[PDB]
This record gives structure tokens, C-alpha cells and sequence, in this order.
């Protein structure tokens, strides 16, 4: 009955799910840490309180490693295509927020560290610009949530 | 940057464009369509073998051809300064040439194999002039593009050596041994296309 | 029965900590953070516990299990 | 009581001249209490006590050459005990000796 | 070595020797959590359970000898975290 | 040398107006140590040639202090944590003792494996037993004195990381085969019904389709052992997660506010306690109290029998805030719930202008009446 | 992997949780820390 | 019957909606964050005014989720090919109006805070230089509504 | 009864498996290691302790060795399609997330090498980056092993 292609399109939303999120995570640690080094220099103690930027990279990874297996664990030869869109969406839906994630992790994990060495009060303005980064991934995972589930 | 950017546009929009047509033709069914049996089969053979062997050569002298004026600027600019670079460290220029020579020779030996067929229809061509057609490109494909990045490493090293030479004469009988670890990149692109082509028979 | 005696039992042990907690606990500045903790601890802890117990109640798909799995789980149980 | 932010004052004190010495020792042991700023003006010549404080940076210099010296001949410091303030009276001068 | 080395070797040698223990009892009692975990082949769906029940015998000894390792590893660093 | 340059440092704040004889300074003092400072005053002077005891007034037209809060060993991390993300305004809700439950139940939610329960229990256990000489190391190592600096909190969410594993039913991937089972012996998989299908099992992998009589029914442990080994467990395990970690948020949210009550009541402002909690909670709970009924109403509205068919969750709560429940592709869970899902939301809405007009235009005629 | 970095990851993302998504309902975080000027520091 | 290909393009919808607005909101968060942050260090008190930019890039993600929301919850297996066009011209339209809100939003976010440190009087003509910024994800969300919807 | 063309994206999986993540292993080892050269002539003694990132970047290359051989091994003259696309799906998503680590413990490993040089303290934080970099290739082969094996 079902199309033999069908489950491609199914599978290429569990690897998107995680591709582009683990792009986006790597692009927010690479910014951050390349930051965090470079402060360090002048800041051995800041170093603890400035990681914060790498560990919201690694969570879109992890948006993506959800949305990555809930895809995996509904996959069967035997599925109804439009299951297997839902899954595309959802994968794409998380993978590439958490690429624009990653983006905004990475600049803000860059310069909020910066700015917080030349002025440890900036850090809690940065926290919060981080959260407003953050959140993307975690608006890429409702959303694919909702489609896979459908 | 701008002549890049133009050409990067292309790139992109090709690639960009047969992902659009891998998606439709997939998801509207007619995927039976573009199926990669008729492409590889109602091109001739023929077309697969002489671009190799056209390959085989030109991407050979194009490799050798960026390995002269490579290592030969450097050999002119410390000239100037140091003259007895001339004489001695051309070998680079040798084995730049020497990739020409795998190229030359390894387009002649599949230019031996190709013969017509007196057939169109392709079961009457029939598996051993497509298997050949095929071995003969990617023998062509492999010596050319093998000897195409030989020749570049070897210019590359072989100018490092000319410039070396220009501070201290006995550097150069030194570093020349890098210039047989380039060369031997297409020997090996000769032996690989001696294999593929080992087997081939036309007509 | 048998299943709301689990959830009265887990029930009743987390109340009964917050209930027993102020007894047990003396005076001055520790007092109210250590019956906080009692508190919060009999809060969440049984919420966390009723929830899994709950979602456990009349499971709407059972386990699925490999060939060699299903062979073997006749005897070694 | 911790459930909230702790109930505090601020008061002004009457400071002896030649008390406040002793007076911020015994504040700064007993630790409890944060002192406001009522010199906006203060700088290293602009102070109340430039000398003093200057004294006790050398002082400080002093002490970091010879614990130095002690070190770069591999011998141990005692590091024993606890031990009082210098009173008011300017004692201080036969450390400086 | 180093007391650093010592220190991990003492941890490692306490939670493994726990945790393959505690393994040699779940193949010697034959548990079926274990079924993934042990090395069965298609050999093991004929004669009767006694082919498996040899096999989880073995695969039991192998976290004894492991366990009794992680004693040597154990008595080792207990001397070495003094030592250096 | 560092006593002395302290004490002459601190000297410094201190003023001389033209008429004054004396020094004048000003400090902030805990309200119970008003009396610690007096008796270390009047020793100042004692420990001096002096005899003016060097005494205080209180001063009356006071900015706002300087904030504090005691701590202790238990307590310390939880305060730096708190002050981390910034110092609270005099008299405020302090964070804090709902946080040393509060951040350790959330990290066991999160770090809940059995095994790195003990493990990370384990470290921080050796930690506080070998205080008395950890204290006298070296400072050096700045990465052992933080997290030792942390060891009780870090022992304190161990302990709750080791429930949750226990809940969870999982160390290093293994489970408690201690305990019975919902799962059933293959046998009742063969009484004659689902034989067959056990024959088909006999070759390929098979599902169990959870029917009574072959069931095993109403389970009184955490998660049934069997879920270690299922290949299905991580879609189960998925369905529970979620609907937790929506559960406890909404709860801690829903404390977020009442704590704010408190505060408001705390310093006595009839503003704040009204066109805050009010119009917050009653939004938030007209939204979630029906999600949280909904999420354990179909735990016990639906089993088995009902499986096939059964409607989302998910989409009984967007269609709560949507209303778009399309009269199809899903079974509706009660009588009316349409009607309660167009109340609820129009119930918070009408809270939102309270919120973002009413407050200011009460602030405003206060400005204008302050005249 | 685990008892380290994931450690450090739940800590901290649970952390987070408490620092906004809780904290911000009531706790304005506003304010000067008292300083207990002392001997304690030396 | 519809063409079983017909829920690709629905899903393309509530992906496209997610995946640029959270490409805008990074976007737009990322300038701001540096802008922030570079600012922070003349004038760290205007921290709590600055960060405003970034919830305004939030706000973007917000719009996209709401279009993703309303078009996951709409589709169907049997969908019929109108309604997944629709849904993907409003996944288009909110997605990549919100990514050109979020490139406005961006521009001024990192501009007109660092304005702002050299002269506070730029705040409130910053504010309402962004109101016409974050007014063209509202722009895509009416329209991605309309479209949806009918 | 399956295609014979159809074990092509199981191959290609397990190649993409191998191939991205050695690009990726490759770019994190090329990167570090010029770094530490660098950062030798004045810190010789940083060698055996800053070569950690080489190290990383090797791990990402076994982590496409895994799923290569597992797919390999896996694969039969008359595949089912479905377990084709699954085997393509595992072998992008290590393969790639990979590459994605190999970029982020590039990046960090070259900086972090140049902070550690400048401040040593640094080492001890610059571990945790690495391993929030190099756990991105693990995510990978998480799901990886799960397509191949569902």
C-alpha cells in the first residue's frame, strides 16, 4: 500500500533533527570557548562562570538527540507517509532552530563573556541575552514535538 | 572576491535546484523517471572513453604546467642573487614533465583499446563496451586527475627547494627527496589506471 | 484495592514527615529552614512518586520483545 | 528568621580620636558590622592616615623581601598561632627597625 | 604511578568489584534482565535451557575473575597512594 | 602588617566638620548586634588613654541598607547561589531555604541513574568526612575546594538523584528483577487466543497488546523491570518524562507566585498583593489546573480496551488555547469540556488589562493626587 | 562523561531553571550585599 | 481522492514558520548581545533598558511558533492540496517576515544600544525605531493567519 | 523482491559515516596541532597536557568507524529498502554530527592551546569545552546506532 520511499523522508528528519543541531551546538562552543580562552588570560577565575554559553550549545544538541530518537523509535518500512512528513517537519523544525540557536548561543557566548571580564556586572544582563537564544531550540522542540506526535 | 561569487552562485543553485527535482520527482511518483540505468546506457561509450583519455592527458599537463612556473618563478627569483640554482634544481622542472610523461603515456595505451561496435541498440553493444567505456573514463579520470594534484605538489616543493638552494647549495640534494614522494602520487595514478584498464576489450 | 494501598502507603509517608518534622524539630534560627526542607522534600518527592505511579495505571500498549527474547523469557522469570 | 531577607539599622557613633584605632580593631574582630563611606574625597595624599598606610605598604614590601630571602635559602617559616593587634601607640616604628 | 593514579585505582577497584559481584549473581541465578546482555547463538534454541545455563555459569566466572582483578587493582593502590 | 593596614584603611572613611572635636563615622548593623558594636565601642575606648566612650545614636532617615542573610554549612551554597544572580532589596522573600530542596530535586529529576546517585553520593560523602583535613590542604587545587565548598548541597541532590534512579528503575542500564511484574510469564500469551500470534513470536519480534486476563494488571513499584529490555521502553519512557517535567513546572511556577503573595504581605502593600497574585495566579491556573486534570484524568479514564482511538493530550490542551477542535480526530474526554475550554481562556484574558492598564492608571491619579 | 559533564549540565540547567523561571515570579535580586568588615579576611 | 504528496508542502508550512523566525530571533539576538555587551562596559547600568532588542527577537520566534502551532494542529493525512499550499505560503510568509523583522531588529538592536551609552536621549528613539522593526513579524503572522485559517 | 539499486544508501551511509567524520577528526586534529606548535617554542612542557584536543578529534574519527563497520556488516545482495534508508540516516547523523565536533573541538582546541600558554589555569576549564565539543560526536553516534539496529 504505502510508498517505498516513504520512510526517507522519515529518516532524513531524524538525521536533520540532529545534524543541524549539533552544527548549532558546535558553532555556539567554538565562539564561546575561542572567547572564554582568550579572557582567561587576564581572568583565571572567571573561567567557572563564563562555560555558561558552552553548556546552552550542548542542549540544543540535546533538543535535537530528542526530537532525533522520538523520529527513530516511529520509524517502520510499513509507514503512512504523511507520518513520515510529520517527522521531516519535526526534524527539520528542531535542526535548523537549533542551527539559529547555536548562532545566537555562539555571538552572545562570545561577547557576553568578553564584556564580562571588562565588567563583571555585565554577566547577569548576559544570562538573560543567552535565555533569549536558548529558547529558540526550545521553540524548534515544541513544534516537533507536535508533528511527530500528530 | 566578486568573479568567485558569481561562479559560487551557480554552484549553489545547482545543487539547490537538483534537490528541488530529487524532491519532486520523488514525492509526485515520478520518480520511475531520471532512474540512472538510462543515462548510464543510452550514452555512447564512446563519449566515457574519449573524455578519458582526453582527461588522462590534459589534467596531466595541467598539473605538470602549474608545476613548471611554479618551482621555475622561484628558480628566476633566486637566480637573480644565487645563478647556480639554475642548472641542478630544473629535476623539479624534470619530474614536473615526468607527470606529463604518466599522462602521455597512460592516454596512449587507452587510446589502443577503443574499436566500433556496428550496434545502437544496447544489447547488441552488450556489457564488455560498456563495462570498457566506463574502466577507460575512470582509468583516464584517475591517471589525469591523480597526476593533475602530483604535478601542483611537485612545483610546490620543488620551488621550496629552489629557494632553499639560494641560501645554502647543499639543502637542495637534501629536500629533493620530497619531489619523489610527489612524483610517486602518479605513478600511482598510472598504476591504478593500468588496472582499470587491464581488462577493457571494445567491439 | 491493591493498587490504591501502594498510593496510601507512599501517601501517608511523606505527610506524616511534614506532620511529625515540627515535633521533632527544635528551637531558634535552623527550625524553619530544616522544616522547609521536610516540607518541600514531602512535596515534591511524593508528587514526582504519584505521578510515575499514576502514568504506570492501565498501561494503553505493552512491551514489545526480540524472537530470541521471547524464547527465552519462558523459563528464566 | 531565614524565610526572609534579615532586619537591619544604621547608626552614627561619636568616634574618640585616639579610641578609634582600638574602637575599628575590636569592630573589624568582631566582624558584624559595615562602616559608610564619609570621605567622597579620599585619594593616596588626600586621606586622613597617608603615612600610616604608606608605612604599612612598606612594611608589607619588607616582609615579602625577607619571607623571600627565607625561601630561596629552603628553610620552612614557623607558621604557628594567633596573634593580637599593635595598640594605638606607634610601636609599629620598632617593626620598621 | 602518582596518588592521583591511586586514588582512581581504590574507586575503581570498590564499584567494580560491587558492580561485577553483583553481575556474577544475575547470570548464576539465570535472570532474564540479563538475555541481551549474554552471548547466546542459534545453538542455544535446541537441546533446552540447560546450553544457555552453561553459558551464564561462564559469563558468571568472567565478573568473578574481574571482581578478583579489581582486589589486585585494590591492595596495588592502597599501597601506592601511601607510597608516593 | 595586615591588621594594621586594615585598620588605618578603615580609618579613612571616617569625617572632621570645622566645629568638630571628635571623629564622626557611620556603620549598618544586623538590628541584633546594635548592642555588639556598642560593648566593642566602649572597649575601643577602654583599650586607649581615652575616657569618652565613643557611643552611637540610631539614625532615623535611612536609605535602604545594605541586604544580608545568615548561612552555615548546609546553607552557604544555597545563598551564593541565590546572590549570584544578584542581592534582594531590604526585607525581601528570601529564595533561598525553598531552593535547598528545590535545585537538588530538579538536578535528581535530571541526573536520575541509581548508580550516579551512589557515585556522586559517594563523592561528596568523602568529601564531608575528611573535612577536618581538606580544610587544612592546599588552595590550589581551586576545582576541589569549589565543588567541596559545594559537598553538602552536591550529597544533598545525590541523595535525591538516587530516588529518582530508584523511581526510574535504572542503574548503568539494569533494573530490580527484585520486584513482580505488570508484565506476564509467556504462557498467558498462549491460552489458546494470541497463540497464533505467539507463533508468529516464534520467528520475529512481537508486541504485546497489554489485554486483560493476559495483563498483569495495577503495578505498586516505580517503572516494571521489563521496560530495561522492551525495544519499544524509550517511547514509554518519553510519554511519562514529558508529562512530569510539565507537572513540576507548573507546580514550581504556581510556588514562584505564592512566594511573590508573600513577599507582597511582607511589606504590607495592599497594591501588590491584589494586581499581582490575583490577576497571575488565576491566569495560570485556569490554564494548567485543567491540564494537570486532564493529564491524570486519562490514566484512569482509558485503558487497553480503549487504546485503539485514543485521543492526544496534546491536542485537548492546544485546542484549549486554539478552541479548535475541529468535531473530529479525536474522542472528547467529558461532558462540556468545549464550554470549559472557551471559559478558562476567556477567564485569563480577562485578567491581562488588571495587569497592564489598571495598576499604572491607579499609579498615575496617585501622582496626580500627590499634589 | 557522566558523573562529570552531565553532572556539571544538569547542575547548571537546573540552576538556570531556578535563577529566572522561578525566581522571576518574586525575587527582584536588586540590592547591595552586606559586607562583614573584618579580621575574617586575612 | 487528495494526492497523498499533498502533506509535504503542510509540513514545509509549520517548519518554514519555526525554522526563520527562530533564523531572525538568532539573528536578532546575536547583534543585540553584541551590542550589549560591548556597551555594558561605559555604562553598566543600562543593562535591564538594553536587553529589550532581544525580547523583541524573542517575540519574532514567538510568531513563527504560533503560525507552526496553528499549522501542525490543522493537518490531516487526507489533506487537500489548497490547504497545503496555504500552509506553506503561511510558513513562508510569518517565517520570513519574521527573518527580515529580525535583520531590522538586529541592525538597530547593535546600533542604537551603542548609541545609547554616549547619549541616553537615543533610548526612546530606539524604541520606536524598533516598533517599526518588530510590527513585520506581526505583518507575517496576520497574514500566515489569514492564509491558514481560510 | 527489494530493488537492486537499493543497498546504494546504505553504502553511502556507511562511507557519509567515515568520510564526515574524518573531514571533521581531520579539521579538529589540523587545527590543534598547529596551535600546539605555536604555542611550544615558549611552553615546551604544555606538550603531553595540551595534545588532549589530537586526541578528541580521534575519538570522533572512531565514532565513524563504528557505525561504517556496523552498516557494513549489515549489509545483504538483496537489502530490505528500509533498512537501507535507516543505515544512510545512522551514517549521515555520526558522520556529520561529527563533523560537527571535529569543527568545535578545532576551534577550542587551537584557542584554548594559546590561553593555556598564556595562563595555565585555564586547562582544567578548557577540558570541560572539549568534552561539551567532543560528547556532540557521541550525540551522533547515540542515534546512529539506534537507526542502525531499529
Amino acid at each position: 500500500n504505502n510508498p517505498e520511499y516513504s520512510s526517507f523522508f522519515g529518516v532524513m528528519g531524524a538525521s536533520s533533527a540532529m545534524v543541524f543541531s549539533a552544527m548549532g551546538a558546535a558553532y555556539g562552543t567554538a565562539k564561546s570557548g575561542t572567547g572564554i580562552a582568550a579572557m582567561s588570560v587576564m581572568r583565571p577565575e572567571l573561567i567557572m562562570k563564563s562555560i555558561i554559553p558552552v553548556v546552552m550549545a550542548g542542549i540544543i544538541a540535546i533538543y535535537g538527540l530528542v526530537v532525533a530518537v522520538l523520529i527513530a523509535n516511529s520509524l517502520t518500512d510499513g509507514i503512512t507517509l504523511y507520518r513520515s512528513f510529520l517527522q521531516l517537519g519535526a526534524g527539520l523544525s528542531v535542526g535548523l532552530s537549533g542551527l539559529a540557536a547555536g548562532f545566537a548561543i555562539g555571538i552572545v557566548g562570545d561577547a557576553g563573556v568578553r564584556g564580562t571580564a571588562q565588567q563583571p556586572r555585565l554577566f547577569v544582563g548576559m544570562i538573560l541575552i543567552l535565555i533569549f537564544a536558548e529558547v529558540l531550540g526550545l521553540y524548534g522542540l515544541i513544534v516537533a514535538l507536535i508533528l511527530s506526535t500528530k | 572576491t566578486g568573479l568567485e561569487l558569481l561562479y559560487l552562485g551557480i554552484f549553489v543553485a545547482f545543487w539547490a535546484c537538483m534537490i528541488v527535482v530529487g524532491i519532486c520527482y520523488t514525492i509526485f511518483d515520478l520518480g520511475f523517471r531520471f532512474d540512472v540505468a538510462w543515462f548510464l546506457t543510452e550514452t555512447s561509450p564512446f563519449m566515457w572513453s574519449n573524455l578519458g583519455i582526453g582527461l588522462a592527458i590534459s589534467l596531466s599537463v595541467v598539473g605538470a604546467a602549474w608545476g613548471i612556473y611554479i618551482t621555475g618563478s622561484s628558480i628566476i627569483g633566486g637566480g637573480v642573487k644565487a645563478p647556480r640554482i639554475k642548472t641542478k634544481n630544473l629535476v623539479s622542472i624534470i619530474f614536473c614533465e615526468a607527470v606529463a610523461i604518466y599522462g602521455i603515456i597512460m592516454a596512449i595505451v587507452i587510446s589502443n583499446m577503443a574499436e566500433p561496435f556496428s550496434a545502437t541498440d544496447p544489447k547488441a553493444i552488450g556489457h564488455r563496451n560498456y563495462h570498457a567505456g566506463y574502466s577507460m573514463f575512470g582509468a583516464g579520470l584517475t591517471v589525469g586527475l591523480s597526476n593533475l594534484f602530483c604535478g601542483v605538489c611537485v612545483g610546490i616543493v620543488g620551488s621550496g627547494a629552489a629557494l632553499a638552494d639560494a641560501q645554502n647549495p647543499s639543502l637542495f640534494v637534501k629536500i629533493l627527496i620530497v619531489e619523489i614522494f610527489g612524483s610517486a602520487i602518479g605513478l600511482f595514478g598510472v598504476i591504478v589506471a593500468i588496472l582499470q584498464t587491464s581488462r577493457v576489450k571494445m567491439g | 484495592h491493591s493498587f490504591a494501598l501502594p498510593v496510601i502507603i507512599f501517601t501517608t509517608f511523606w505527610g506524616l514527615i511534614g506532620i511529625a518534622g515540627p515535633w521533632f524539630v527544635p528551637k531558634g534560627p535552623n527550625r524553619g529552614v530544616i522544616i522547609t526542607m521536610l516540607v518541600a522534600t514531602a512535596v515534591c518527592c511524593y508528587l514526582f512518586w504519584l505521578i510515575a505511579i499514576l502514568a504506570q495505571l492501565n498501561p494503553l500498549f505493552g512491551p514489545q520483545l526480540k524472537n530470541e527474547t521471547i524464547w527465552y523469557v519462558r523459563f528464566l522469570w | 528568621e531565614l524565610f526572609r531577607s534579615e532586619e537591619m539599622t544604621l547608626a552614627q557613633l561619636f568616634l574618640q580620636s585616639e579610641a578609634a584605632y582600638c574602637c575599628v580593631s575590636e569592630l573589624e574582630e568582631l566582624g558584624k558590622v559595615q562602616f559608610r563611606d564619609l570621605n567622597p574625597d579620599v585619594n593616596v595624599f588626600q586621606r586622613k592616615f597617608v603615612n600610616e598606610v604608606r608605612r604599612c605598604e612598606e612594611m608589607d614590601r619588607k616582609l615579602r623581601f625577607v619571607e623571600k630571602e627565607i625561601r630561596k635559602a629552603n628553610i620552612p617559616i614557623m607558621d604557628t598561632g594567633e596573634n593580637p593587634e599593635v595598640p594605638f601607640p606607634r610601636d609599629m616604628i620598632d617593626l620598621e627597625a | 604511578c602518582g596518588p592521583k593514579l591511586a586514588a582512581c585505582g581504590i574507586v575503581l577497584s570498590a564499584w567494580g568489584v560491587i558492580m561485577l559481584i553483583m553481575l556474577g549473581i544475575f547470570f548464576n541465578v539465570h535472570s532474564a534482565v540479563l538475555i541481551e546482555d549474554v552471548p547466546f547463538t542459534e545453538k542455544d534454541f535446541e537441546n533446552g535451557p540447560q546450553n544457555i545455563y552453561n553459558l551464564y555459569e561462564q559469563v558468571s566466572y568472567n565478573c568473578f575473575i574481574a571482581a578478583g582483578l579489581y582486589l589486585l587493582l585494590g591492595g596495588f593502590s592502597f599501597c601506592q597512594v601511601r607510597l608516593n | 602588617v595586615r591588621k594594621m593596614k586594615a585598620i588605618y584603611h578603615t580609618l579613612n572613611l571616617c569625617n572632621i566638620d570645622v566645629t568638630q572635636k571628635c571623629l564622626i563615622a557611620e556603620v549598618w548593623c544586623p538590628v541584633t548586634d546594635l548592642d555588639s558594636i556598642q560593648f566593642a565601642l566602649r572597649r575601643g575606648t577602654e583599650h586607649s588613654g581615652s575616657t569618652v566612650p565613643s557611643i552611637l545614636n540610631r539614625m532615623q532617615t535611612n536609605q535602604t541598607p545594605p541586604t544580608y542573610n545568615k548561612t552555615n554549612k548546609f546553607t552557604h551554597g544555597f545563598q551564593n547561589i541565590v546572590d549570584a544572580y544578584g542581592i534582594g532589596t531590604y526585607r525581601e522573600i528570601n529564595p533561598a531555604p525553598y531552593t535547598v530542596i528545590t535545585f537538588p530535586f530538579l538536578f535528581a529529576v535530571m541526573f536520575g541513574d541509581f548508580g550516579h546517585g551512589i557515585l556522586m553520593t559517594l563523592f561528596a560523602v568523602w568529601m564531608v568526612l575528611r573535612e577536618s583535613r581538606i580544610l587544612s590542604q592546599k588552595n590550589e587545587n581551586e576545582m576541589f575546594s569549589m565543588v567541596f565548598s559545594g559537598r553538602y548541597i552536591i550529597l544533598l541532590m545525590g541523595l535525591f538523584s538516587i530516588y529518582t534512579g530508584l523511581i526510574y528503575n535504572d542503574c548503568f542500564s539494569k533494573s530490580l528483577n527484585i520486584f513482580g511484574s505488570s508484565w506476564s510469564v509467556r504462557p498467558m500469551f498462549t491460552i489458546g487466543n494470541w497463540t497464533e500470534e505467539t507463533l508468529l513470536g516464534s520467528s520475529v519480534l512481537q508486541l504485546n497488546p497489554a489485554i486483560p486476563g493476559v495483563f498483569g494488571g495495577p503495578y505498586p513499584f516505580g517503572i516494571d523491570p521489563i521496560w530495561n529490555i522492551a525495544t519499544n521502553k524509550l517511547t514509554f519512557l518519553n510519554s511519562f518524562k514529558m508529562k512530569m517535567s510539565v507537572i513540576l513546572g507548573i507546580i514550581h511556577m504556581l510556588f514562584g507566585v505564592s512566594l511573590s503573595l508573600f513577599n507582597h504581605i511582607y511589606f504590607k502593600k495592599p497594591l501588590n498583593i491584589y494586581f499581582g497574585f490575583i490577576p497571575e495566579i488565576i491566569f495560570m491556573s485556569s490554564l494548567f489546573g485543567y491540564l494537570v486534570i486532564l493529564i491524570f484524568y486519562k490514566w484512569t479514564a482509558y485503558d487497553a480496551h480503549s487504546s485503539r482511538n485514543a485521543p492526544s493530550l496534546l491536542i485537548h490542551f492546544i485546542n484549549m488555547f486554539l478552541f479548535s477542535y475541529p468535531e473530529s480526530g479525536n474522542a472528547m474526554l467529558y461532558s462540556g469540556q468545549k464550554g470549559i475550554q472557551c471559559f478558562l481562556i476567556v477567564v485569563a484574558m480577562l485578567c491581562v488589562p488588571w495587569m497592564l492598564l489598571f495598576k499604572p492608571l491607579i499609579l498615575r491619579h496617585q501622582y496626580l493626587r500627590k499634589k | 562523561i557522566l558523573l562529570i559533564m552531565e553532572g556539571l549540565s544538569a547542575f547548571l540547567h537546573a540552576l538556570r531553571l531556578h535563577w529566572v523561571e522561578f525566581q522571576n515570579k518574586f525575587y527582584t535580586g536588586t540590592g547591595f550585599k552586606f559586607l562583614p568588615f573584618s579580621f575574617e579576611h586575612i
